[PDB]
DNA sequence: CAAATGCTATCAAAAAAAAAAAATGATAGCAATCT
DNA sequence: AGATTGCTATCATTTTTTTTATTTTGATAGCATTG
């Protein structure tokens, strides 16, 4: 399954969405894509911090009445078990120089437990987490 | 992508060759199609385009970093 | 028999992969089933003759 | 919506199978013909009750690999709802002078739950349970 | 879990119901007791066959409004799988001596699938089916 | 009916030994009771007595056999 | 670590056997778990001290 | 109920643990004290970042057999519902001049979810998030 | 007392690990067809 | 005449299936000690 990080699902909503990315999102089976409660927290906070006006309001509705509901049942929580993975994903990174930040750890950790792939623009961190990543911004080649 | 279907009964196989021929195409073209239609049927929603619309609706937004 | 499907749309592939797993099957088995069902449809079985054959083959029987 | 009764499905398997019944079975759309678990159980038992030899073994082979797979998905189960029907059908006939063998009642109640047409050689029992019937030993 | 055969579920409903049997039914936890669709049929028909009067109307109600509901979800259908088992349980017993009546084969076969214990007064048949049996009419010794 | 329980936390044992002494029972008796108590809790309904009532309400029935 | 329960009401035994299987564990694990829960409810842990000691037990740590 | 912020639940372990905090934790009814998976994550990471050795090995042992098992069943997950709360809590405070660390936000939100009184030495944040607070460094 | 307890035992079945065998998923390589 | 197609093959995994140990239950049997 695929776990979408904040920056990937944010792209389409931008002024000039990245063509390649959108296309990628378009080649997926919704029921296969998930979201970490963390990422949902962020998306909602990102919305809440806007200036009051039409844009914010519309976007809010779209968020609660359109986007998120598509992910019902697939928004992953950061529960006690995930916490174990977390502690190990970060520790293992520190003892290899490459540091991983809490937020990224939460997301990574989540992904790892359910053995998923993180789709992010910043694969930079996640590789050190020993978890599969995919940059929708880049291309795909041979194996 | 590519995929190899091993252990395909000659019966089914011949059935598919027949289908393709009858339909005026190659077997690999027939399977590609058969699968495509199925895939088209599962594709309930298109996440990208779906989100894109919203963007286009509010004229795009740049959401604060935060992390 | 073996069959290779190349240049398969990425999405179409994601979708099939989905069906397979969501049903606890390997993608390969999934496609194999699909093609199997199609053959199944395309075919019009002759129930009467089918059995009477199997019966003439085993010297006939009587299952009460 | 056709439901084969034991004696029908097993007719072609016999030594001097009735060609009229074979012809009829050959005129059906397999995706429209059902079987009762009770009936499949009777067939499976018929096979299992055979003296060991090549015969019993090839028959079993077919029975499981060729015959039965054709009805996969359409072998109706005898459950609670159907058990209520059974009671009605049988209690009714019995209290009006017509006897209905449990064996038959099972098929009958099943057919009756999906408004199916029972195909059988002994139509009496089913006409009695108020179930569409068809005797393939005839024409039309 | 245990599978009640017709004759046990009937015992209490009778005139001078064997006490030992009623005692054993009470030492049971409902959620553990199951009925075969075949058995429900038998019960349902046994009622239907009574002469029309008050007794039959009440029994029919209690039967469908009290008894049976108590086994909701624990009423076992005679499905295709069970049939295969039935086929062996009977052919076996025969080529071994004690032959089994179809009805009893349905029940046995059903029980066996889920490796349940059949509670019946007529155990003399089931044991020949390689299914565990228990006679509540009898005393418990167990080693 | 008897049953053994090996590898029982030594702390748990004392806790139970304590509870038993607190009440006027033996440890075995206390186990029997803490057990019997939850069992009676699982007892949502008593099938036997239940069917019996139905029997007594109608003066008892005698269903036909019906079974080859 | 060992206890024998005899003269146990064959029925109470049933009830337990039941709760046991329903949770996928042996009847024994069940008793063991039941008794274990009793002990826990009879106990009042003093969270502060209990940690304060594990702390001094290892030379102190910070998270 | 009571949710222990990370700093409180870890004080007793510090070298020269503050006695006022230890004594208060001792007056609590364990069955009413909770932890957030977030807090549990940092606790565990805290143990992981120690040089493999007796210290780390024992701390770990104790952390998994003696400490956390005490909160078994009361370790609150950060889920969708909470995520929404977290978003309101941080947006409000922030668009009002009081920065709320995302760290603290996850707790305040967890607490605000089930109506709990958070225990922490950083009272300031939580007051701003509209959540009952208690500083175990003081008395009462 | 004899019945009840508290412990250790037996002892034959059920209920992690090590090895062996399939498939699966990704291409890779050609000769024979179609465009 | 370069792309497509039909068939095989390589190969590093996954996933199963089968063997081979180890643990655990069940169930109840000794034995010296209180209602």
């Amino acid at each position: 399954m695929i776990l979408l990080d904040t920056n990937v699902i944010s792209e389409p909503l931008r002024p000039q969405p990245n063509e390649r990315v959108v296309a990628w999102l378009d080649s997926l089976i919704l029921e296969d894509v998930y979201l970490s409660a963390i990422t949902v927290a962020e998306m909602r906070l990102g919305v809440a911090l806007l200036l009051n006006g039409k844009k914010k309001n519309v976007l809010h509705e779209r968020m609660e009445q359109s986007i998120l509901p598509l992910f019902a049942g697939r928004i992953l929580p950061f529960d006690e078990p995930v916490a174990a993975i977390y502690a190990q994903i970060r520790s293992y990174a520190k003892t290899h120089g490459k540091e991983i930040a809490a937020a990224d750890g939460y997301i990574a950790a989540t992904a790892k437990q359910h053995s998923m792939t993180v789709a992010t623009r910043d694969t930079g961190s996640f590789f050190a987490a020993d978890v599969a990543v995919f940059n929708p911004w880049h291309l795909e080649h041979h194996h | 992508a590519s995929v190899v279907i091993r252990n395909l009964s000659e019966a089914t196989h011949n059935a598919i060759k027949f289908r393709a021929r009858a339909a005026g195409r190659s077997t690999e073209a027939e399977i590609r199609l058969i699968l495509d239609n199925i895939a088209k049927a599962q594709q309930t929603v298109r996440l990208g385009s779906m989100l894109a619309s919203i963007g286009q609706e509010i004229g795009g937004v740049e959401l604060e970093d935060v992390r």
